[PDB]
RNA sequence: GACCCCAGAAAAGGUGUUGGUUGAUAUAGACAGCAGGACGGUGGCCAUGGAAGUCGGAAUCCGCUAAGGAGUGUGUAACA
């Protein structure tokens, strides 16, 4: 029951982000690379999936 | 409203069907028509066009005037059964006649392009005429 | 006063929408506080109310008894306000000064029982004193003295049966 | 059911092709050579694309096959079933043996086949339209995924699967030095009959 | 590859007032003093305008590694520029979806008392990092107003109260509740 | 194509300007192409609305108008999203006839409102399920007439602020036109010339 | 990381830095940002339980145009 506006406010923290495939890092949503080294810094990324 | 305003449009025609026509689901808005109004509806709307014929209906308290907003495929499909070259022309003077047009070639290219499903004039599709548009290009007005 | 309107509106809305019985057959059917078919309350603390009973007791610390009830209980309920200062009811969302009051249904209903539950939650125990005599709720055994939300059961179920 | 390619990377068994000598050799896995329109004629696919391959090794039958199969699909998703030409331009002519399980008499039996490739040659050849250079490309790479070594794409200055460069392709053509007939084009030297020469030139 | 040179400027307004003891800029405005030290980095730091007053730092022979600490140098005493003329004020709301998030501010508004998160009975207390006060809005239902003069300060303290209010072992895109920043502004609004 | 294309656009430019010497600057605000598609139709057979890049503009007819000056007035007018609505008749009746084509534009949602709208006490004739929507801006509504009904009217929006995403939309069902603006002049052109 | 034999590594990646090749855009104002518009025929044809630009088979035009794909993705049962 969550107000929307406040809903979003809480899913640009929680929700809206992409993640790297080889390592599951949480990076922001414009991420192209991914910022640890354990995997090498690798462009394979993907969107956090939705609950929808 | 005009007396009576439940503008809404439905997508059938040709064959009356009723039962098959999605009538019911549209039937509750204008709480007039029912399985009567239905089957006095595709009545008018039987013929020209012979198709989907999607029909804007005016209101007119029981009935309902089935007045069909020329389509450009409709009316091209319900020709075609092919030249077809002055009657292309009338099917495109019937109709509204807004298509953001500007002359009388333009409307003969915009309607002209619309057939390419069903191609033109005997054998040549409605393309290699878009170019050189000039005979009756300004027969309209 | 806001998540009580939306449900009874939720509770019309989908009345009228297969209740295709509207005014005719049997007439308006959609629930309406002011016309006193809803109520409020906790079946847990046994404790219950509608718009009749302040609106009887409102009177009362104020045959005929009917008509003069059943238009205050048109006053609670809806987007009227009321004015502590001026002591008055108002339609006006504010005061002529500029001071805007808090509808009739918060102002007048909830302000009772938001300052009986603080006081008793908090264990005020002089507010408590006052309130339950300037209430006029009859004291039984077993409260006196246990306090608290124990407490809280009574007084309420007490006063709102 | 196979060892891994590692096995037989390197080409340093003297070629042992398939002969009278070396009998019961199983089939190799690539039977399919040329792909997609093999029948267009010279014109339409002058653009000619090549997989050389910089390394003195042995690519096996199944690798030559499972590369074939992935440039094909490529192709056909993107430039369309019609709209190129694939020539894999390798055989895998040398028989690989195994001796399988001490090393008494331990001269193995064939299991395979694999093609031989030296520094500069092409192991795959695509020709298509001018405009399908960054589908041939990237149909070449994803293709060179299934091979052992390392390999470069290279787009040849020639027309198509013809041998002669594609800027002065069209003007011996149009002064009949080439006459083009199937995938590719017939040279005509001027040093035949005289006869010859006048039933072509009018 | 080397550059020549890579400066840039940053202009200081009337109000405040900048002294430079090494690499080390401060910061006089009206509402307070910022000093920031930079001896972590080789540039050059000089005033070059009395009437003015305009900051000018410098790199001299550095690669692009070290020439993106130019920019990062005067950001940073811009940031000290407008912390002290107009300071800066952290709305952050606390959504929730059953459970109101109880916040009190404890003594002088250093530390923040988050109660009811998730219905736990545990109590989080953060403590404001000093010259960060922070407060309970009177505008808005529930939101924290932290302000301050020093950015690093104040956006630490509202990351520390974000990351207090975190859900663990449940799907964080549901449980979407805590105290999140919403708005970045100043004070003074000039 | 896009050599070929700037340089049309300035032969266009170029052989339109010398023929028409009446102009006015008019600026294009949050404009649809669907409005301006019917103004160019409804100016059509009066005037001609050309523009495109302002930098367009300038270089058109700063460097191939030295034969006719008097056009220079127009170089530090050319600003923003401007443009020229070329005319051949009275300035006048074309002045009101572009204030009388307005359009009851809806309310985008993101977009700022500088105009104030307000629902009043109304039955709108929405069925008994769009009542989530007046749930979610607070209007507290009963159903009459199997009807959506408001109590009583109620702010919508104030001007200069937001649309909210579920606001928006509720503006576009109520079918009520929030604020509304179009085709603006603001400056005018004749022989060197500049008024209001 | 650190020296023939030699005593340890591959395919494959890096928006970490350095050099190089090739191509392209840009005062007729690029790039990136912030802000507008992003249309009609046409909810284009055949498939349909409903497929309206976006599950698919094909076609790939026209007019207004500064420009707008008979559609890049999200989204919907379809819309929106
Ligand atoms: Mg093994
Ligand atoms: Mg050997
Ligand atoms: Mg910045
Ligand atoms: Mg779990
Ligand atoms: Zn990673």
């Amino acid at each position: 029951i969550i107000e929307p506006s406040l809903r979003q406010l809480a899913q640009k923290y929680n929700c809206d982000k992409m993640i790297c495939r080889k390592c599951y890092a949480r990076l922001h949503p414009r991420a192209v690379n991914c910022r640890k080294k354990k995997c090498g810094h690798t462009n394979n990324l993907r969107p956090k999936k939705k609950v929808k | 409203p005009n007396e009576i305003k439940v503008v809404y449009l439905r997508c059938t025609g040709g064959e009356v069907g009723a039962t098959s026509a999605l009538a019911p689901k549209i039937g509750p808005l204008g709480l007039s028509p029912k399985k009567v109004g239905d089957d006095i509806a595709k009545a008018t709307g039987d013929w020209k066009g012979l198709r989907i014929t999607v029909k804007l209906t005016i209101q007119n308290r029981q009935a309902q005037i089935e007045v069909v907003p020329s389509a450009s495929a409709l009316i091209i499909k319900a020709l075609k059964e092919i030249t077809f070259d002055e009657i292309v022309n009338i099917a495109r003077q019937m109709r509204h006649r807004s298509l953001a047009r500007e002359l009388s070639g333009t409307i003969k290219e915009i309607l002209g392009t619309a057939q390419s499903v069903g191609c033109n004039v005997d054998g040549r599709h409605p393309h290699d005429i878009i170019d050189d548009i000039n005979s009756g290009a300004v027969e309209c007005p | 006063y806001q998540t009580f309107q939306r449900i009874v509106e939720n509770v019309n809305v989908i009345i009228s929408t297969y209740g295709e019985g509207e005014s005719g057959p049997m007439g308006n059917i959609m629930i309406d506080p002011v016309l006193g078919t809803v109520g409020f309350g906790s079946g847990l603390h046994g404790w219950a109310f509608t718009l009749k009973q302040f609106a009887e007791m409102y009177v009362a610390k104020f045959a005929e008894r009917a008509k003069k009830v059943e238009d205050m209980m048109k006053k609670l309920w809806g987007d009227r306000y009321f004015d502590p200062a001026n002591g008055k009811f108002s339609k006006s969302a504010t005061s002529p000064e500029g001071k805007k009051l808090p509808r009739t249904f918060c102002q007048l209903i909830l302000d009772p029982i938001f300052k009986v539950f603080d006081a008793i939650m908090n264990f005020k125990k002089e507010e408590t004193a006052k309130l339950i005599e300037k209430l006029d709720i009859k004291l039984d055994s077993e409260d006196k003295d246990k306090e608290g939300k124990p407490l809280l059961k009574a007084v309420m179920r007490r006063w709102l049966p | 059911g196979r060892r891994p390619a590692r096995c037989y990377r390197y080409c340093k068994n003297k070629p042992y092709p398939k002969s009278r000598f070396c009998r019961g050799v199983p089939d190799a896995k690539i039977r399919i050579f040329d792909l997609g329109r093999k029948k267009a004629k010279v014109d339409e696919f002058p653009l000619g694309g090549h997989m050389v391959s910089d390394e003195y090794e042995q690519l096996s039958s199944e690798a030559l096959e499972a590369a074939r199969i992935c440039a094909n699909k490529y192709m056909v998703k993107s430039c369309g079933r019609d709209g190129f030409h694939m020539r894999v331009r390798l055989h895998p002519f040398h028989v690989i043996r195994i001796n399988k399980m001490g090393m008494r008499g331990a001269f193995g039996k064939p299991q395979g086949t694999v093609a031989r490739v030296h520094i500069g040659q092409v192991i795959m050849s695509i020709r298509t339209k001018l405009q399908n250079e960054e589908h041939v490309i990237e149909a070449l790479r994803r293709a060179k995924f299934k091979f052992p070594g390392r390999q470069k794409i290279h787009i040849s200055k020639k027309w198509g699967f013809t041998k002669f460069n594609a800027d002065e392709f069209e003007d011996m053509v149009a002064k009949k030095c080439l006459i083009p007939d199937g995938c590719g084009v017939k040279y005509v030297p001027s040093h035949g009959p005289l006869d010859k020469w006048r039933v072509l030139h009018s | 590859m080397k550059t020549i040179l890579s400066n840039q400027t940053v202009d200081i307004p009337e109000n405040v007032d900048i002294t430079l003891k090494g690499r080390t800029v401060i910061v006089k405005g009206p509402r307070g003093t910022l000093r920031r030290d930079f001896n972590h980095i080789n540039v050059e730091l000089s005033l070059l305008g009395k009437k003015k007053k305009r900051l000018r730092v410098d790199k001299w022979w550095g690669n692009r590694k070290e020439l993106a600490t130019v920019r990062t140098i005067c950001s940073h005493v811009q940031n000290m520029i407008k912390g002290v003329t107009l300071g800066f004020r952290y709305k952050m709301r606390s959504v929730y979806a059953h459970f109101p998030i109880n916040v009190v501010i404890q003594e002088n508004g250093s530390l923040v008392e988050i109660r009811n998160f998730l219905g736990e009975k545990y109590i989080r207390r953060v403590r404001m990092r000093p010259g960060v006060a922070c407060s309970v809005s009177q505008a808005q239902k529930d939101e924290l107003i932290l302000e301050g003069n020093d950015i690093e300060l104040v956006s630490n303290s509202a990351a520390l109260i974000q990351q207090a209010t975190t859900v663990k072992n449940k799907d964080i895109r549901k449980f979407l509740d805590g105290i999140y920043v919403s708005e970045k502004g100043t004070v003074q609004q000039a | 194509d896009r050599a070929t294309w700037k340089s049309n656009y300035f032969l266009k430019i170029i052989q339109l300007l010398d023929d028409y010497p009446k102009c006015f600057i008019v600026g294009a605000d949050n404009v649809g192409s669907k409005q301006m598609q019917q103004i160019r139709m409804s100016l059509r057979g009066k005037a001609v609305v050309l523009m495109g890049k302002n930098t367009m503009m300038r270089k058109a007819i700063r460097g191939h108008l030295e034969n006719n000056p008097a056009l220079e007035k127009l170089l530090p007018h050319i600003r923003g999203n401007v443009g020229f609505v070329f005319t051949k008749e009275d300035l006048t009746e074309i002045r009101d006839m572009l204030l009388a084509n307005k359009v009851p534009a809806a309310a985008r949602a993101g977009a700022i409102a500088p105009c104030e709208v307000t629902v009043p006490a109304q039955n709108t004739g929405l069925g008994p399920e769009k009542t989530s929507f007046f749930q979610a801006l607070g209007i507290t509504t009963k159903i009459s007439r199997g009807t959506i009904e408001i109590l009583s009217d109620v702010q919508l929006i104030k001007t200069g602020d937001k649309v909210g995403a579920s606001e928006a939309t509720l503006l576009n069902m109520l079918n009520i036109s929030p604020f509304s603006f179009g085709l603006v002049i603001q400056q005018v052109f004749d022989n060197g010339s500049i008024y209001n």
